[PDB]
């Protein structure tokens, strides 16, 4: 059951960022892609492997689960379903809450309330990169 | 800026203090694991 | 056919009269009925449990007297309070976690009759010092094995600390359901009632004891540490110049610096102490 | 700026400090609490040889030659390769 | 906002932002010129 | 607040430390008035983004009662989260080989329900089931243990979509499907819930009345955790009494999701009454089931408040039940989130190394 944590807490840090954070993170993603299809090791660990990949993979990475908001104070729904998807060892089928701590990012420039412009920024800075690397 | 130097002089002599303190409770939590095993 | 992370609010006296009933019959395999009532599907309590002497046939359902038992049931309904009976409990001294064939056999009985009658293992002659053992678990029919095995419920609580013995597994019970985790009822006016009185010891910390074994004692202490003098001594020649960590891993002594630490030191130095603080206590006391 | 992120920074790193300082008395505790090896009556079974550390050979008197572990109290200071040694009742360790 | 730390402001475009782009949120567009173009639907 | 340039950052961010939902909201009516339509729509997102429950419902009843109608809608975040679902649809990524790995590590335990799960994850907001409908087609073998984790991955794929995904979930109705896995029932309760996430007003109606007239076998764990959800901070007296008399019913079965559901309708309001009847209910039961929930309850019941926590949770955590010690520092932690309280620090330490109870 701390192994599963771990692989959870692992994945949770390396959500919507690619290696260019750390070099660790495709290692870290290949360890996870490695231990899901290692169908030899424990039921608990396997299950919070699995997890660790959904949330890490959540969304393919569009959506995220963040506590700092735009002025950094913490999102409390967020940090409740956190707290509901923490409570595993009480209950696994009542740890599902998560849902609600979905923080997407997105820098809009709508003028109009329907009309849709076509607000295009740009980018210059080597390492950089997002927007679905498709590991396998 | 004195008085910054001054809480910094008091933040390295505490830090300096926890390094051990950190390794002393580490390291005996290991000989609570190594007994238990 | 439901059965999740089920656990067992098992009762202090119900562990004690266990083990005085298993202290009792050792060697018999002394058999008995676990008086529990379920509250709800998992939520399983036994507050009381009964020791009944096992015949001289053996482990048998007949064994365990149908007129005796109603005749105990109406005593603790007439004094003390009522329970059902939805499990039993035996001493195994035989082997561990798992249950023989007649075991089996009188649990399938069990199981006919109560809705679970839980399969509890304990066992008296391995419980020693520190672990004592009390598993259950339930028996299945042959549809559980062919739909979904594992009946193991989906949740993450039965997963936790579930080491069930190699020779459980392999037999059916422990690995046809599940394991069962257990509690302990350690409520208020009851826990607090076990720690401040039974472990009793409120004014036996004046003994005084200056040298009523000391100066033996002392000497027995001058001498292992002289003991210690010659093993700290032959470290300090030791002490080789080829980072001595190589040199001590492959000739470790166990010497004072190593082994007999500083501790057992600490040891001989708070023996001291005590015996004089007690006597320098009660000496102004002394007025 | 840096006045008051020193100011903090003291606060912060002294709390660690003591916090985790607290533990110790719950280690040295710990640390007690887990030397209680049975400390019973204990059985005799020759041993045969230190392989290793942490790893022994031991024969009881009925025979039944098993493998066990060997702990860190007692070692080479009395652990002759063929003398007679003690051994748990029911673990038949050596002690 | 670590990848918005290291993008670049593409002022050449005609749309220009009133708030600043360097932290991330939501930010409204200034009325742009006259004829309106650029429309985008994703 | 006072420099002649109504710049955006300083008026939202400003007045929400010094807590003014009256203030702002005449603000944003002067904006509105004045009809600058930078300045008006982009100050009320920001005191959207930056403010929090009992702050921006306080600021749009003062602004309710040019582009008024606008300020009240964005306020709500419909449109936002309108926003959010068509960029989840747009940019959404699945990976077809994870799917067929996670099935290839499907097995007899638990784990096949964590390979829904996580292809759920992977395709949230998609409405559209062809990959996990074959999964779920797949693994309808085990039932009775698994619904509530496969209802809860349909919830997370079709969350914020009420337009279809009520109906997309409708169509499991339990009674006439099956009788025998008790499970269907709540799990549809369950999954609309999650399906009406960020959702209130009618939906916290709807659900309400239905839990009403239902059942109280299963229907009650899903329904109750999705009404907590739809009224997450509300505190509404109509789910408020449904929770008591749910929880005070002494109906073991549900009270953890009664529990779980009273603190999301208490979400930071610090009541106390809420909390000793929390408390006073605990030393009464006796349930795993009951304290696991009240402990959610307990834990979410507030935050931010540094000045009654304190003295609170010291008499919560030191309590004697473990889950009261879980459930009091859960509180403490979360109202104490955001800055480094040394005594929420200092308490949260000493109760994790000093006592050696594992909860």
């Amino acid at each position: 059951y701390v192994r599963q944590g771990a692989l959870i807490a692992s994945a949770l840090i390396m959500i919507q960022q690619t290696e260019i954070t750390c070099p660790k993170v495709n290692q870290f993603r290949q360890l996870y892609s490695k231990v899901i299809n290692d169908k030899h090791d424990d039921v608990m660990a396997k299950f919070g492997a699995i997890l660790a990949q959904g949330i890490l993979d959540a969304g393919g990475h569009n959506v995220t689960i963040s506590l700092q908001s735009r002025t950094g104070h913490t999102h409390m729904p967020s940090v409740v379903g956190v707290l509901v998807f923490t409570q595993f060892w009480f209950w696994f089928p009542l740890s599902h809450f998560l849902s609600l701590a979905y923080t997407p990012t997105c820098v809009i420039g709508l003028n109009k309330d329907l009309k849709m412009p076509k607000v295009q920024y740009k980018s210059n800075c080597k390492p950089s990169t997002f927007a679905y690397p498709a590991p396998l | 800026q004195y008085y910054l130097s001054k809480i910094e002089e008091l933040q390295l002599i505490v830090n300096d203090k926890s390094q051990n303190l950190r390794r002393l409770q580490a390291q005996r939590n290991e000989l609570n694991a190594k007994v238990r095993l | 056919a439901v059965d999740t992370a089920e656990q067992v609010y098992i009762s202090s006296l119900a562990l004690l009269k266990m083990l005085k009933h298993g202290r009792a019959g050792v060697p018999m395999e002394v058999m008995g009925l676990m008086l529990g009532e379920f509250v709800d599907d998992y939520t399983v309590r036994v507050i009381d449990v009964f020791a009944m002497p096992q015949s001289g046939t053996g482990v048998s359902v007949e064994a365990v007297d149908p007129v005796f038992q109603a005749k105990m049931l109406d005593m603790l309904k007439q004094t003390g309070r009522p329970e059902m009976v939805v499990g039993w409990y035996h001493s195994h001294p035989g082997f561990g976690c798992w249950l023989s064939g007649v075991d089996i056999n009188t649990q399938q009985s069990f199981e006919a009759l109560s809705e679970r009658a839980v399969a509890v293992v304990v066992d008296p002659i391995q419980s020693v010092k520190g672990k004592v053992v009390i598993d259950a678990f339930r028996l299945i029919n042959a549809n559980m094995m062919v739909l979904g095995h594992e009946p193991r419920q989906t949740t993450s609580n039965l997963g936790h600390l579930n080491k069930p013995s190699i020779q459980a597994l392999i037999h059916g019970l422990n690995r046809h359901y599940y394991s069962i985790t257990i509690n302990y009822r350690k409520n208020e006016l009851e826990q607090k009632m076990l720690l401040n009185l039974h472990k009793k010891s409120w004014m036996e910390g004046l003994t005084l004891q200056d040298y009523s074994e000391h100066c033996k004692h002392n000497e027995s202490v001058v001498k292992e540490m002289l003991e210690l003098a010659k093993n700290y001594n032959k470290a300090v020649e030791e002490e080789d110049k080829m980072t001595p960590e190589q040199l001590a891993i492959k000739n470790v002594g166990k010497q004072d610096p190593k082994r007999h630490l500083e501790e057992h030191v600490d040891v001989l130095m708070t023996s001291n102490i005590v015996q004089c603080l007690a006597a320098m206590l009660d000496t102004v006391v002394f007025k | 700026k840096l006045q008051q992120e020193l100011e903090f920074l003291e606060v912060q790193e002294e709390y660690i400090k003591d916090e985790q300082k607290n533990l110790k008395k719950e280690f040295l505790h710990a640390q007690e609490e887990v030397k209680r090896i049975q400390s019973i009556p204990l059985v005799i079974g020759q041993f045969l040889e230190a392989v290793d550390q942490n790893t022994a050979i031991v024969g009881s008197t009925t025979g039944s030659n098993y493998y066990v572990r060997i702990l860190s109290t007692i070692d080479r200071e009395l652990l002759k390769p063929n003398a007679s040694v003690a051994l748990h009742k029911h673990s038949n360790a050596l002690v | 906002p670590a990848q918005l730390k290291v993008l670049t402001m593409p002022e050449t475009c005609r749309y220009q932002p009133f708030k600043p782009l360097s932290i991330g949120g939501i930010i409204i567009l200034k009325d742009t010129s006259e004829d309106i173009e650029e429309l985008v639907e994703p | 607040m006072n420099l002649e340039k109504p710049d955006f950052i300083n008026v939202c961010q400003c007045l929400i430390f010094l807590d003014d939902p009256q203030a702002v909201s005449d603000i944003l009516e002067k904006l509105v008035k004045e009809d600058n339509l930078l300045m008006a729509y982009q100050i009320c997102f920001d005191l959207y983004e930056s403010a929090s429950q009992q702050f921006l419902s306080s600021v749009i009843q003062n602004l309710r009662t040019d582009q008024t109608l606008k300020m009240i809608k964005i306020l709500s975040g419909e449109m936002a989260i309108e926003l959010h679902l068509q960029f989840l649809i747009r940019n959404n990524n699945t990976d077809l080989m994870i799917l067929k790995n996670t099935k290839d590590a499907v097995r007899n335990s638990v784990c096949h329900t964590a390979t829904v799960i996580a292809n759920s994850f992977m395709h949230c907001g998609t409405t559209s089931d062809q990959f996990l409908r074959d999964n779920l087609e797949w693994l309808a073998r085990a039932t009775n243990w698994a619904k509530f984790t496969a209802t809860a991955s349909l919830g997370v794929i079709h969350k914020g979509h009420e337009k279809e995904a009520l109906q997309l979930m409708a169509t499991y109705l339990p009674k006439d499907t099956s009788p025998g896995s008790a499970y269907q029932e709540g799990g549809g309760l369950y999954a609309l819930g999650l399906i009406h996430a960020n959702h209130g007003g009618d939906i916290i109606d709807y659900l309400l009345n239905q839990l009403k007239n239902a059942s109280n076998d299963i229907v009650r764990h899903g329904g109750s955790l999705g009404l907590g959800l739809a009224a997450m901070g509300t505190a509404r007296q109509d789910v408020y009494d449904l929770l008591k008399t749910n929880l005070y019913q002494d109906d073991a079965v549900t009270g953890e999701a009664a529990g779980l559901a009273l603190g999301l309708v208490m979400l930071g309001s610090k009541n106390a009454q809420a909390i000793e009847d929390m408390v006073g209910y605990a030393q009464e039961t006796q349930h795993e089931k009951i304290l696991r929930g009240l402990a959610v309850g307990i834990a979410l019941v507030m935050y931010g408040r540094m000045e009654e926590a304190d003295a609170l949770i010291e008499s919560l955590c030191r309590d004697k039940d473990p889950i009261l010690r879980r459930s009091g520092m859960y509180t403490v932690a979360m109202a104490y989130c955001g800055s480094g309280n040394n005594k929420a620090i200092r308490r949260l330490l000493h109760v994790a190394v000093s006592d050696v109870n594992d909860d």
